[PDB]
């Protein structure tokens, strides 16, 4: 059992170390250890294939090794990069496991406001029984911040549970929204209230 | 030499039998310590291995599913399947083809990653409908247009801009299931309102399942 | 594949004369009006060498004489070929000849001199052949019949692969090709020389050196001397696979040689013009 | 292959260049309890010997002459004189699967002795006892082929380890293989001492107009001399010409009288060593 | 094994008619030079009788 701590943060630029556990006798020896780096939305890379050396394709300063019984990859100089999910990897006794995932981000932001944009459907998906108030939540680099509504009657879910976890070219995770409604109503209700709440900037 | 194509169908019944057909070329089952396998994980969680496919024609399998994992190969079709019987509603994880290139490095070469999804619920025809600005659709000057699609079951659904050429600056980002159980998701493009009229934007929504290929062009619709 | 095909009316064979023949280099040196003398293995002048006819007469009674026996190979032999359509092609040597020592397969059919140095057991009588096809009206190989239990090789010097005529038309000899197959300290040393010619039924009188073909470093035991003809077997003629073997015209003129001292001279070019017996009658002494 | 069926590979004809593999230091182990690891790649040999065997990292010992093992004394022997050398390097790279290799094979059960270089295929149920097997893989009755699992994340003792033997086997017949003869740039007009493969001594190397036989390379002179060979490399002919040589005679008056003296270098034009020619 | 007695492999070249040779410095076998430290081509010049 590969276990892995969740997340393990840092200040940009430090030699943070990531560990995962003895991997007693089910784990002959532990002579093949490859950890992994999965980023969101794509594929893993392999940052080192054996104990100390790493493969030729991503050769950078990932480096790392096992002391007694543990391995840690050390990452001092190309620290200040995008972020993704560690997974030490290594062989049992006549099986394969990955264990757990360390999802390493890297502590430290400027954060100066999150983008509220209300997008009203158009003249197209509403006569087809298929009106939908979607509101735009991004600019914004914590995590995927809870989106709040305050439509004047009360605060009503409709299917808003996504938060749609998927970071862009830039590392900002968009906490986007959507709105199911009745067939056909639009001048009945007014501006639905997507101000969402984020961490330093309520507004 | 990296040409893994990993295919199979992605809704599948319950209690059915998966086939994951994982086309490549260049490196073959021949040279001893090159072997083929794939990788469970499902979204959001961690990885776990489940077949690996070697040179020497041997089925090495996982105890967690030993009585239901089954994996063959074909050497002259370059063509790896996993035939996963008896498919849990738990199995619904991302499946990741990779080749074990040699004892020591573990899993070089990896897929792109095909969701599987395991109900009793059927596929559905696509909602593709444009988003165009409207009166109230200034807030700070984003407004930027939208290829909202939902009432589909099937979750792994892309969405390609002129057939992927107006690709540049894609920001869609999918979803997850609602509370009354249909996925959806828009594209959030960053094309801003001022460059629309005189550009063609057609979404060509990409449904593996169904294979409905809608084409839908946006323009700026008034009240 | 191996039958026995005599079909022979054997008569007692003639002997020739040595008009000074089997006069080789003895090693690489180069040297200009030098009369230098040696101690080699040579051929003597003037002497009586073993003749065997392969002439298949078809005229009113004709003889079917298709000889290929052993011979007692003692250190060398002085082969020769008079003949005019390349029927002789193959030289196999051996000590017993039957899985027991190691074998040769000196043989070209119509490719390259594929010298294997391999272990099988041939048969006693081995033959090869082309066959005239009215289908293709081209004399194409089609007989390899030599070997039958191939067993595991030594030594490959295959060389390159060409392809000749085999036409196996008569008139007068036009090409004698000289080979000596001695071998001395384990080196199977090789000399060929390519002259033309032009006689019925005489060995060529005059000087010809034999330049090395090649130098095997194969230390085999070698007291025997087998050859391997050519059969050129046609449609017209009847017969069956026992006695339908029309065989071609050609005599090879094999003679046993001896420690003998020679009296070499060397041209101002570098080759050897004439030569002394050094044993022959006293104005040679 | 394995230490049940290690096969044979003898090749005659050959220039083996052992030099860069004793400087590849890409195995674990290159000593070898024959010849010393150096000059054996300018003694000439008949033919070599190869051999293809698998035994674990715990008995990579029982590879040695004079060495006993379980798995040595019933599967591959050492001769008593062996002269020849031993590699293996560490074969966990691409011939160890998951959960055990169970590719390669093994045999430790024998009721007879096994004699040096003797390849058997011997596949018949064993008895360690008196009672006869009479077709049983019950009691007293063992196959003696049995599973060589490779764990790939085992000790060191369990990795798997490719030998290869290289018996340097004299026969009576000339010997072929042996490695390279290096050369070096060519002089020209110079006293220099040669080492052709034929010829070995000193001399002046330039060139002349006479032309050697395609086969012939050597040449000699009427009273035994060597006057000119050809180049291995280029075919070219090199006259080969003794350099100046001669005796020295001081011609000197009485010492009596001065203390002067005249050297004179007898048969050479002295530009190779008052100057009156 | 008495490991008190003890005798030379090998050096770089033939050792002189009646000369002392006491040295610790391993022989630099191949051609990558071994620095002090001993390994692969750099074994100890000394060997136990056993
Ligand atoms: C040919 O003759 C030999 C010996 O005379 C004999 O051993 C062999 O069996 C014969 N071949 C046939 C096909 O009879
Ligand atoms: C020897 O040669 C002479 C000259 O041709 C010939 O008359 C004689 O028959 C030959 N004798 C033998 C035994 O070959
Ligand atoms: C000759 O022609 C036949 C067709 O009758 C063909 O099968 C054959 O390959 C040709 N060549 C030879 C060498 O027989
Ligand atoms: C392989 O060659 C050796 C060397 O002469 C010989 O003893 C052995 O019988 C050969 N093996 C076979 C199967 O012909
Ligand atoms: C064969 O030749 C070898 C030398 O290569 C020699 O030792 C041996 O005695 C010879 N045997 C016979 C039967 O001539
Ligand atoms: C020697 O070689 C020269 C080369 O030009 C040639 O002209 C001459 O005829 C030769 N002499 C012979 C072959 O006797
Ligand atoms: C040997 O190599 C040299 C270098 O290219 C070349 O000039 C020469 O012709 C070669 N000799 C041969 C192939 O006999
Ligand atoms: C000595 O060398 C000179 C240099 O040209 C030459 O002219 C002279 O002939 C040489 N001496 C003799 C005796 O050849």
């Amino acid at each position: 059992a590969l276990t892995q701590p969740a997340s393990v943060s840092g200040s940009p630029g430090l030699s943070i170390t990531i560990s995962c556990t003895a991997t007693s006798s089910d784990v002959g020896a532990y002579n093949y250890v490859s950890w992994y780096q999965q980023h969101p939305g794509q594929a893993p890379k392999l940052m080192i294939y054996d104990v100390s050396k790493r493969p030729s394709g991503v050769s950078n300063r990932f480096s790392g090794s096992k002391s007694a019984n543990t391995a840690s990859l050390t990452i001092s100089g190309l620290q200040a990069e995008d972020e993704a999910d560690y997974y030490c990897s290594s062989y049992t006794t006549t099986s394969v496991v990955f264990g757990g995932g360390t999802k390493l981000t890297v502590l430290g932001q400027p954060k100066a406001a999150p983008s509220v944009t209300l997008f009203p459907p158009s003249s197209e998906e509403l006569q087809a029984n298929k009106a939908t108030l979607v509101c735009l939540i991004s600019d914004f680099y914590p995590g995927a911040v809870t989106v709040a509504w305050k439509a004047d009657s009360s605060p009503v879910k409709a299917g808003v549970e996504t938060t749609t976890p998927s970071k862009q070219s830039n590392n900002k995770y968009a906490a986007s929204s959507y709105l199911s409604l009745t067939p056909e109503q639009w001048k009945s209700h007014r501006s639905y209230s997507c101000q969402v709440t984020h961490e330093g900037s309520t507004v | 030499q990296v040409t893994l194509r990993e295919s199979g169908p992605t809704l599948v019944k319950p209690k059915q039998t998966l086939t994951l057909t994982c086309t490549f070329s260049g490196f073959s089952l021949s040279t001893p310590g090159g072997g083929v396998g794939w990788i469970r994980q499902p979204p959001g969680k961690a990885l776990e291995w489940l077949a690996l496919i070697y040179w020497d024609d041997d089925k090495r399998y996982s105890p967690s599913l030993k009585s239901s994992l089954t994996i063959t190969k074909d050497t002259s079709k370059n063509q790896v399947v996993l035939t996963m019987t008896n498919m849990d509603p738990v199995d619904t994880a991302t499946y990741y083809c990779a080749r074990l290139t040699a004892a020591d490095t573990i899993f070089d070469c990896w897929g792109q990653g095909t969701l599987v999804t395991v109900s009793s619920a059927s596929t559905k025809g696509p909602s593709v409908f444009p988003l165009a600005p409207s009166s109230k659709s200034t807030s700070g000057g984003t407004a930027a247009l939208g290829c909202l699609v939902k009432d589909y079951f099937p979750e792994p659904v892309t969405v390609s801009w002129n057939s992927g050429a107006l690709t540049s600056g894609v920001h869609t980002f999918p979803a997850v299931l609602q509370s009354s159980g249909l996925y959806s998701l828009s594209s959030v493009v960053t094309v801003p309102s001022s460059s629309l009229g005189t550009q063609t934007y057609i979404c060509n929504v990409n449904h593996k399942p169904s294979n409905t290929k809608v084409d839908k062009r946006v323009e700026p619709k008034s009240c | 594949q191996c039958v026995n095909l005599t079909t022979r009316t054997q008569l007692p064979p003639a002997y020739t004369n040595s008009f000074t023949r089997g006069v080789y280099y003895p090693d690489k040196v180069f040297r200009s009006s030098v009369l230098h003398s040696t101690q080699d293995l040579f051929l003597p002048f003037f002497s009586n060498v073993t003749w065997f006819h392969a002439i298949h007469v078809s005229g009113t009674n004709g003889t079917k004489r298709f000889d290929n026996p052993v011979l007692p190979f003692n250190d060398g032999v002085y082969f020769a070929s008079t003949e005019k359509s390349n029927i002789i092609r193959g030289w196999i040597f051996g000590t017993t000849l039957d899985s027991k020592t190691q074998s040769l397969l000196i043989v070209n059919n119509a490719t390259n001199v594929v010298i294997k140095v391999c272990e099988f057991q041939f048969c006693n009588d081995p033959f090869l052949g082309v066959y005239y096809h009215k289908n293709n009206k081209s004399w194409m190989e089609s007989e390899f019949r030599v070997y039958s239990s191939a067993n595991n090789c030594t030594f490959e010097y295959v060389s390159q692969p060409f392809l000749m005529d085999l036409e196996g038309k008569q008139g007068n000899f036009k090409n004698l090709r000289e080979f000596v197959f001695k071998n001395i300290d384990g080196y199977f040393k090789i000399y060929s020389k390519h002259t033309p010619i032009n006689l019925v039924r005489d060995l060529p009188q005059g000087f010809s050196a034999l330049e090395p073909l090649v130098d095997l470093p194969i230390g085999i035991n070698i007291t025997r001397f087998q050859t391997l003809l050519a059969l050129h077997r046609s449609y017209l003629t009847p017969g069956d696979s026992s006695s339908g073997w029309t065989a071609g015209a050609a005599a090879y003129y094999v003679g046993y040689l001896q420690p003998r001292t020679f009296l070499l001279k060397y041209n101002e070019n570098g080759t050897i013009t004439d030569a002394v017996d050094c044993a022959l009658d006293p104005l040679s002494e | 292959a394995s230490v049940y069926a290690w096969n044979r590979k003898r090749i005659s004809n050959c220039v083996a260049d052992y030099s860069v593999l004793y400087n590849s230091a890409s195995f674990s182990t290159f000593k070898c309890y024959g010849v010393s690891p150096t000059k054996l790649n300018d003694l000439c040999f008949t033919n070599v010997y190869a051999d293809s065997f698998v035994i674990r990292g715990d008995e990579v010992r029982q590879i040695a002459p004079g060495q006993t093992g379980k798995i040595a004394d019933y599967n591959y022997k050492l001769p008593d004189d062996f002269t020849g050398c031993v590699i293996a390097w560490n074969s966990n790279n691409l011939d160890s699967k998951v959960g055990g290799n169970y590719n390669y094979l093994y045999r430790l059960f024998r009721k007879s002795n096994l004699k040096p270089f003797e390849r058997d295929i011997s596949t018949e149920i064993y008895q360690a006892g008196s009672t006869p097997c009479n077709g049983v893989e019950g009691f007293n009755c063992y196959f003696p082929l049995q599973s060589y699992g490779f764990q790939p994340t085992n000790g060191v003792g369990y990795q798997p380890y490719r030998v290869v033997v290289l018996s340097f086997e004299l026969l009576h017949a000339p010997a072929t293989v042996c490695g390279p003869k290096k050369s070096t740039n060519l002089v020209k007009n110079k006293c220099v001492n040669f080492n052709f493969n034929g010829l070995t001594g000193t001399g002046v190397l330039t060139e002349s107009n006479k032309k050697f036989l395609p086969f012939q390379q050597f040449g000699r002179d009427i009273a035994d001399t060597t006057d000119a060979v050809r180049d291995p490399q280029t075919l070219e002919i090199l006259d080969i010409t003794p350099c100046s040589f001669g005796g020295v005679s001081v011609i000197t008056p009485g010492t009596n009288t001065s203390n002067q003296v005249a050297v004179l270098y007898q048969d050479v034009n002295c530009t190779e060593v008052n100057v009156f020619q």
